[PDB]
């Protein structure tokens, strides 16, 4: 289920942020969970969320990684932008 | 010996090397209870790849090191397959089987490709079919249609289970 | 025959209970014998009973193994539940 | 020598190491009487695995140590196969055959996989086909369709028998 | 030919009876020869007779082998019973 | 050497180890006369398995030790194949061929599976095709359709013969 | 060892042996970031051959020796495949894999034909599928349709990327 | 893009002329870039330009290599001739 | 070393060992100018076999020893392949390549079968693909369709040329 | 050396070891004149097996020892293939080829199966395709459709001829 | 051709009779030549005649070889019998 | 070109005649050159001429080799006959 995913994502919530040195905002977390499930056929929200997440976690870090201070991951753009980067029409 | 390809995450779980799972408990309860069977201790899984299934495996291993595993298996321990290759190849993979059968103390999880191969076919599959050596497989049916099924005695060896996306 | 099976099961009656530390109740024993033969095509009551049995012997032990006092194996659930766990509509 | 893979349960039966069988008596009577044959002393079994067949074997061995075995075979003794492996492998398995043929006093039961193998094919199968060395096989037909049959002279060597679930 | 078979069976007549310690009765011998040829497709009367024979030679010996005095092999049952044991409707 | 797989029943026939045949005499007369051929000394048989054919073979061997064999072959002697297997396998079977070709004094009967194999194909089949080494095969056509035929030069090596149930 | 077929252009880039690329930076940023993945470090490329892609590869290697490569990979180094052949062939190619896996310090780029071959199939592909050994492929989809895809677990091993003519 | 190609060609501009001992004239360079893209389906302007180029660089060198003084590569013929040598109707 | 299979006709041309060619001059002018390329020094030829092409090759070599070869190549020298074979085989052929790459002074002409082989595939083809070692091939397209093309990077390594019957 | 598989019937014909042929003279005249060709000295035959064709071959050899063979070939001599087999096999068959190519004095007739084999394909076929070593094949088209044809350069190596039953 | 065969058989006429110590009668020789060609599909009259021949040459020798004086090979039976032995309805 | 071939044939003119001990007549030489080019698709006049030639050089030698005095190779038959031997309708 989308929700359990969030929990299992909450499971890895610390994981890749402690890899990516960021602060996950569950708002985002639930967001893509819906959104990916909505927009992504192939991989699975058990992952593809985290996919987006880590990728978002990257994109932030990317910006945060180098020249764009927020360490946390936004809800929206983290989902949105990336997801828009995934597809479009944010 | 019992190394290289032979590895286990149970201690790693007691080492806390991995992630506490959720929700596949009663799912695992099945997977667990598969071992109970004089007929087939050996489950296989269907479902969507990458979803936590090998952690679902680890879920067992946790519940193992948790001793949420009941009696008989409590002594036994996970083995997480290693896949790789190196003259011949499989004989190694063939070889390890007695070793772990010699181990009297463990279990292996076979992972995903349970393979119809060129170089292959029955590899351990008889020693599988030996009616010994508690082990676990997994795939999605798309493969499951073949190896376990095209024999059907490996079907008689394997117990299929699947779980939807949580 | 279903019945001889019971005997041959009675043969292994002590066996896996002395493995599983339980008390087999022939009621169950004959039960699945019919029931499995009824409900299970593939493996053979010479085994599949014991399959159920040991599995039942597990399921009890499972409950009995860890947190659920009866050491004996019930007739019904041992058959039933497990068999329902096998199929349904207990 | 005649050890390791070479082992017997007859003494073990005289040792009472195993279970008194029932009901396959006249079934065994056949399996027994297979040895009588100058043509084929060597039966193979079909049926459902794990049902007591290798004890059905032992049933013979009991009836052997029982001396329910009639004359010729009474001197002869069970051998229960051991399966395992270790450079080459089978030559051992090849080797033991003269030993037991040298034994002038026994019989072996070949167990289940009577194998079409990669490394194989005719192994003892000629010395089988030598028209000597009383032995017994078993399987379910699903295998039986091949090795004994695809030769058909091993069919001419083997006598198939099957018994339903009791 | 069925008949030559009998002769070739007569060839092995002494053979497996001296293995099975019995007395072959050519009545039986010709009997299955017809009968097997009638009833058995697969193996060949050059053998399958002897098959039946030795098997009959067993079945007698079986009875004769252990608890059921005739050492000879009957015509009928040796064929018949066994052949009925082969098929039915003796 | 010329042992293990290399064996003969001729002496065994002079030893009386086996059964006087009947009726395939002129049948054998052919099989006999096959050896006469500079082209193909080497017959193969078709027919129904288990019917006496390898004794029909022995029939030759009797008629050999009987010296019902005429001149050229009288020195030559049966070899009855042994089939079995043991690293590589066939090279042995490959090896023996020069030995018997070195023997200057014998003949072998290849028995039934004249094989299209995985590990195979041309094995002796060239040394067969060497146009030397008098030998005999047999099968039923169902196989005969392939190996001797699919080459057709082994057809050019082999002479097919069949005889009905007596 | 780690030579012959094993070679690297990174030092060569530090040697300035090759051409400063342009424009595939963020393209490489992806290709780069592929390595980040516990799931798939291993990208493959689609596109038009001969366009600079293996220099696009080198682009990484520059950005590697540039240390435009971020942390984890900075120690690791390009390997540019060498293709050629010489009894067996691939076992060498099979062999090198542990060596570089032993290297604890590098990465290889597999180049174009990632091959469905006669002599083949799974070669490293299991050791690929071993879930280790960061590597990169490339092709145009026309091939991509098969090997990575027909498994789909190599799809689960490979990450496809493509870039248009600049 | 055709233009980036020119740059990447400008990248190898020194390269094969220092192999072919000639002077590349960007006029040509941009020329084929359009022209090849126009006229050549198969190989890619990232190369096929340079293909033409080096080939032009040859053709000049060819002439320049042996008996036909300009070391530089013309715009036109270098493109044109060769490209006409590629196709026709210069 | 640089002998046996390694041989040259240039000196032989200076030795006058061979025939002054005609007419393929500007044809060779191309073949010549192929070497000029940082991209592909390495031409291959299509056309009708036996027509003078390897002398067309020699035509270069003449024009080489003629010093009709312009600058860069003037130091370099023909190598005319030798084809033959002898445990492994190709490793030799593999071996010579560094030698001539070590030669800093030559060129080889690969002749006709540029081979898709059983024992093969990439042999020097990576060291070919190494982007070094000026060499020349030839065939008729019927072969050309495959090896150079089925890679297409060897197409990216090779420059095809053909000339009609004079 | 040039023995074992290497053998000749020409001397045997001068020895009179064989049969004077008839009627295939002008037929042979062709087969003869095949050798004349710088292009293909090497004929192959189609027709009905066992009809005298290898004697038709010998017919040449007679006409050879008859010196009905005209000039160039008069020194050259028949070789009649020997087919047989024995680790590897063909390398021998591969080996002999230089020997006879070293012979500067002979010709071989390849006989019937000119083979598409498992272990094979190009064997001498390149050294065949070497454009040297005058040799002769034969078959019926049913085979001819493949090996000589599926290459077509062996078709370019072989000249097919057939003759009806006399 | 059937006839040339006879000649080529006449070629081996002395051959296998000097092997089989018999006297070939061309009557037979031409006979099977027709007859085999008529009755035998598989092997070829260039041989199969001689096949029959040598086999006939055997069958005679067979009779002549051992207890059945004619050393010559008859036309008919040599063809016929053997050919009838080949098929039937002499 | 057909003509250059003649020259290149003239190149090997001495060659195979000094192999075949004959005298090449360029009349023939040019002849097949046209003629083969006309009549032969597969091999190439650079060879196939010489093919014909050497073959003609054989056919003459053949005749000249053994019983059929001219050592030279005719124009016509050398082409013609052989070429007719190649095809027909001389």
């Amino acid at each position: 289920s989308v929700v359990d995913t969030v929990a299992i994502l909450k499971g890895l919530r610390d994981r890749y942020e402690a890899h990516h040195r960021i602060n996950i905002s569950d708002e985002a977390i639930e967001a893509a969970v819906k959104l990916s499930n909505r927009y992504v056929s192939d991989r699975f929200l058990p992952d593809k969320a985290i996919d987006l997440i880590d990728e978002a976690s990257s994109k932030v870090r990317l910006k945060s990684h180098t020249t764009p201070g927020m360490s946390t991951s936004l809800s929206e753009e983290d989902i949105a932008e990336v997801i828009a980067g995934w597809t479009g029409i944010p | 010996t019992l190394d290289s390809l032979a590895r286990d995450l149970t201690v790693i779980a007691k080492d806390g090397t991995l992630d506490p799972v959720i929700g596949r408990d009663k799912e695992i309860t099945r997977v667990i209870e598969v071992l109970s069977r004089r007929t087939k201790n050996n489950p296989v899984l269907i479902g969507e790849p990458g979803v936590g299934k090998t952690a679902i495996a680890e879920g067992l291993a946790q519940a193992i090191v948790n001793n949420e595993v009941p009696e008989t298996l409590k002594d036994k321990r996970v083995m997480s397959l290693d896949m790789g290759t190196v003259g011949e190849f499989e004989e190694r993979l063939k070889k390890v089987m007695e070793e772990i059968q010699q181990a009297g103390n463990v279990i292996l999880f076979i992972d995903e490709l349970h393979t119809l191969v060129g170089a292959a076919s029955n590899i351990l599959k008889p020693a599988l079919a030996r009616g010994e050596l508690q082990c676990i497989g997994a795939t999605t049916l798309d493969e499951y249609r073949k190896n376990i099924e095209k024999d059907a005695a490996l079907e008689r060896r394997f117990q299929p289970v699947q779980v939807d996306e949580p």
